[PDB]
């Protein structure tokens, strides 16, 4: 059923990700790879995208990103109403998660 | 005796002072004289170095709250060497920068001093501390040397 | 700290969109988002406070094709 | 109308993306290339993603040409023509 | 030198767009582009080689309100 | 002061990287004359060029250099006037942009950083002038006390 307003939110999210990804890689390549969980090869691609390249990729009408959590058992315990270190806890797991090449 | 070599070492020395490195950490990772660092530390920060000796104890890094910060900090350091293709004190610093970055959100005080962070790396480099994978969540935390796995549960999955 | 603020904003942006997608049409959103049903069910049942606390990290919460 | 608004909206965004990239990289150097005041350049660095999209699809050309003298422009586009244009634009006010 | 490419490409995009606008409807393009008739006439009569050599600068060829 | 020494040595490397001559370093840094030579010998393969500072205005009115100098200065002028950065910092940031513009034309670097730094000190001492072109309107360099109302730039009429 998705179209009209929904497609507007999809294209906006894709752009915001790419803008952050380039801002992260440009400031520091290695630090960016850590946050995005992405290989050195891809980071070179994201930083090297020009303004016109971004417009094309941004408004693809498709969900460019995929979720970084695939274990429902982990997600429920991570986001549960008890120690509140859930924010720190998620960082340790996502750090060991492999990059994408 | 290279002038450039001296410029880089002094440049590295200021970086560590900004992160709160103790005197000993400076002597280890730079070729600068012990006396020159004191003038540098006195120029950077108001007073002279704390004169306290390096901690080198593993009991601190197994307390639950420090264990969290260290197991978190190391996961960044591990990534820096394994996939970041950056090793050495540079890798140690870049990991601490992210550790400090993550600290701001929680709002708690920085529990891992840069010296303790640098101490942790020398502990792992010297095979005195080990990484155990959590049976429940799967995240790898720091534990004592030669402690057995397959029965491990992390501090976050099961606090005291 | 501006870098952290943008990271926190993008995470919440993704979570809000994935949540709306799953809530409107789960069978199709799981396809569009490439996510399992059990995760899709978790996303739908997340409160606004949970989404903030989940998004408030120094790491980006989604990868890329 | 119709298709033209896609090209207008695309160009408006592409300019804004360049302005932020330049200002974030170096404020003073960016002001020089964009010929824009310190206040405006500072604004561009702080603009968020959604804020940019709104201005992009305004159906109006948000940017304006930096040449208003046809006599200079015609002579400009006829081997130092590239160098000459830089000296003129540098003195142009913000 | 990568910065030069983004500057050259945006410039060429503006010139290509302004040329396409003026060529379709000069009276109507002058409104949207905020340009005089004399400049619009020059923009229409520019070749692709002219537009490139004009756009190959280290400065952005259009400002902003 | 050790910090005072660290920044000056770091600045010296920047200038050596830009091709600054020995004297330019001595003027804008607190490092010893001999230390610069050891530093210059460490960065670049050879010792400093041993050539003395140029300081002559006949060069900057020559057909090709007048173009490059008038372009470089118009960038420099923006750095001080509206860029809110003055001093040696202003000189370098302008030269970086000048070099940037060379890439497009593809020609050789006609204005060395030393001549660029010399040009700025010439203006600081009111020995060189900016005349607005009657035809195009861009401001180029001319001799001190040169008359206007008959000025035409090198580009409008070679
Ligand atoms: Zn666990
Ligand atoms: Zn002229």
């Amino acid at each position: 059923l998705e179209s009209s307003e929904v497609l507007q939110e999809i294209r906006e999210v894709n752009l915001a990700y790419l803008l952050l990804a380039q801002r992260l890689v440009r400031e520091n390549q290695v630090e960016a790879m850590f946050r995005l969980g992405v290989s050195k090869e891809i980071a070179d691609i994201l930083a090297k995208l020009t303004s016109a390249q971004l417009v094309k990729l941004a408004a693809s009408n498709m969900v460019l990103c995929r979720f970084r959590f695939d274990d429902h058992a982990l997600l429920s315990t991570l986001t549960h109403t008890s120690h509140d270190m859930q924010q720190i806890h998620a960082a340790i797991l996502l750090a060991r998660q492999p990059v994408e090449s | 005796k290279s002038v450039l070599q001296d410029a880089n070492q002094t440049q590295l020395a200021i970086e560590l002072i900004g992160l709160g490195a103790r005197l000993q950490v400076l002597e280890a990772e730079t070729t600068l004289s012990r006396d020159r660092l004191i003038r540098l530390y006195k120029e950077l920060r108001g007073v002279s170095p704390p004169k306290g000796m390096l901690p080198f104890s593993t009991d601190w890094f197994t307390t639950w709250l420090p264990n969290i910060h260290s197991s978190l900090f190391f996961s960044a350091y591990q990534f820096m060497v394994q996939e970041g293709e950056t090793v050495g004190i540079r890798a140690v610093v870049a990991a601490y920068r992210l550790y400090l970055e993550h600290v701001s959100l929680l709002g708690g005080e920085i529990v891992l001093s840069f010296t303790r962070a640098w101490t942790l790396v020398r502990f792992f480099e010297s095979n005195m501390l080990q990484l155990s994978r959590c049976t429940c969540c799967g995240g790898q935390f720091v534990t004592h040397a030669y402690e057995p796995h397959a029965n491990f549960v992390c501090s976050l999955c099961r606090p005291p």
